[PDB]
């Protein structure tokens, strides 16, 4: 009787009676409101007072009534999954939900866990309402760091549907201290995952990483995963950012660990920049790495021969430096004769 | 006509996101014989793969298969 | 090799326009210009049409000129030849001066546009030598850059970036790069992205192009503003940098100034405080106070005491008297 009556005001003032009567089998009620609240799951964000949100309202204001309404929400969520992000939006838009994001967790606990339903609801929101996903991302990352920070799937969802404007909005959110998408202990695995994504997705992932306060030294092992035919997006971004670094010995080692391919100019690019800006430090690092490996010897020597051939188009002195001359003389003997001949101009 | 639709489709392919609706709408206006439309779809697929947009390619290949079948019937 | 031996006889015999149309019909076949791999390029340039270029390497030029009128792709075919044959580009100068307009820059632009439409790989392989041998006709604006970034993919973008960083490619000069980026503000999103990546490859000081902050609108130019924010966050602010950051008008959704000011204040607190003190004491005063109030609101989510530094405090104390009462109350919480 109280559902076959189900203007907006009459409807919410009746939904309240529905809840009050529930407060003293709920699957069939869930099915009937599932049918009656279609055409409300359509946009969601404006450019709040609907009858379904009333339930949320009660749950924010209400012990065993709490669990009762949570089971009702669970049944409807089983019948209508979109409810999920509609809850999140509510917890961000309503003044009644001030300081009650916790509700979602308990909602996720009462469903037929938190991480699962959050991933599913964010995926549904990405499929249904990109604007709502963009506007929810900061609060979802801030309130659920242990469920989002180690998640490459959420970042994939986000970077798949955003344009340049929404990317800029996320970047400003990060730089204003309102959004954290990466942590130092998980960002490397996430970017290794990223290397499988679409082009613009990888560009967005790297632009987002650059907005954070994570040193490149944290993710520099990813160089061992970058293939020059397959990952030009990541190689581009990582090269343009490695430009600005004072190179560690580990960074030079990771750069020299890329396989030698004549069509790949990444290593010569970054080594040229570093030798032009930090000649003595780079020479020290190269000497140390040459003596430590005595990454193979011949790989290092071929990279340095490529750099030597390249440096003839600009006046410089990099190979006249004592450390690398000492290293070349120290290390010539470990090559075989074929490689002693291959690098004869370098060993001179 | 077809060159303008191609120019607009290429503009859409080189944008981030997954708003494929305009691509499909412009494709539904490709004129000429069925072989011309097959070549058009092939070029669009080539660009989409230049940007590694793989599921868009899946959909475009569904389109290509249906056009191939209707051409075989005609 | 048969028609090549015949073509040397055709060229050795000396109207040539009807002959030019005959050669167009006969050379229809080779109209990919590049091979899939040294000997590749020599076998590529061993075809008939290239023997006339080889002979040219004045009456031959009018045959070419008449050949050009009928077959326009001849232009980039010449360029490729002059890069693929040991047999540099002065022949292209002479050939462009024979056209109806005779303007080398325009003939180069038309041939590069035809090549962009007909083969992107050839355009990408020709770009370094075209910029190196014709810098003057290529560097002074971004028409050719616009052609290139309109069709390249991520692989070709990384290759061009590597060509720049290795000293084999120059696409901007410091005297023209600012206007080129300003005109690029009208390009497509990926075009602007690639243009900015190439600029970054050139290692031209950010100070050179930082005046572009007066043209960047937050709602219309998110690519340029994104790249510029990510680049500025790595610089020690230089007073003029902060001056142009503060010269952006405040709009409810524009967050660029606040983000960059927050980064700078959180890792260059004293230097940024000094810059803002000097700018306050010398873009309007209330716009600076407005950006400062936005920053003060933002800093309540953190614990940094940037506004406890005495340069900022004393500058505010000194300059409060030069605001009218409406702005004294508009910025009350800041002046306090």
């Amino acid at each position: 009787v109280l559902q076959l009556q189900k203007e907006a005001q009459c409807e919410v003032m009746q939904e309240i009676v529905d809840q009050v009567l529930e407060e003293d089998q709920l699957s069939v009620l869930a099915s009937c409101l599932q049918e009656l609240f279609k055409a409300h799951f359509r946009e969601v964000l404006p450019e709040v007072g609907k009858p379904l949100y009333l339930i949320f309202r009660n749950l924010c204001q209400m012990n065993s009534s709490f669990s009762l309404l949570l089971d009702l929400l669970s049944e409807l969520y089983q019948k209508q999954p979109k409810i999920g992000y509609h809850l999140l939006y509510y917890l961000r838009a309503s003044k009644a939900a001030a300081g009650k994001m916790n509700l979602y967790e308990s909602f996720a606990q009462a469903t037929q866990d938190l991480h699962t339903c959050l991933m599913m609801d964010m995926k549904a929101c990405q499929e249904d309402d990109v604007r709502l996903l963009c506007h929810l991302t900061p609060s979802i990352y801030t309130e659920f760091p242990d469920e989002t920070l180690r998640s490459g799937e959420l970042l994939n969802m986000i970077v798949a549907v955003i344009d340049s404007a929404q990317l800029q909005e996320l970047v400003c959110h990060v730089m204003m201290g309102n959004l954290v998408m990466f942590r130092k202990d998980s960002v490397l695995n996430i970017l290794i995952q990223s290397l499988d994504w679409e082009t613009f997705e990888q560009y967005c992932a790297w632009q987002l990483f650059l907005a954070h306060n994570i040193p490149l030294e944290t993710i520099i092992p990813i160089l061992q995963h970058l293939k020059y035919k397959e990952h030009p997006e990541a190689l581009s971004c990582l090269l343009l950012q490695l430009r600005r670094e004072k190179p560690s010995e580990e960074m030079v080692k990771m750069v020299l660990s890329r396989p030698c391919h004549p069509d790949d100019q990444f290593t010569t690019s970054i080594l040229r920049h570093w030798c032009m800006k930090h000649d003595e430090l780079l020479a020290e690092h190269i000497k140390s790495l040459l003596i430590k490996n005595n990454l193979t010897l011949e790989q290092i020597l071929e990279h340095l021969d490529n750099l030597r051939l390249n440096l003839t188009n600009t006046k410089q002195n990099f190979f006249s430096q004592t450390p690398i001359l000492q290293a070349l003389q120290h290390v010539q003997a470990s090559c075989d004769e074929a490689h002693k001949m291959k690098f004869s101009d370098l060993f001179s | 006509v077809n060159t303008e639709l191609k120019a607009q489709i290429m503009k859409e392919i080189r944008k981030p996101g997954r708003k494929y609706e305009r691509i499909f709408t412009l494709l539904k206006h490709v004129q000429g014989s069925l072989q011309t439309r097959l070549i058009f779809l092939q070029n669009v697929i080539k660009e989409a793969s230049r940007f590694k947009k793989r599921m868009l390619i899946e959909q475009l290949e569904n389109f290509l298969d249906e056009i191939h079948r209707r051409a075989n019937q005609i």
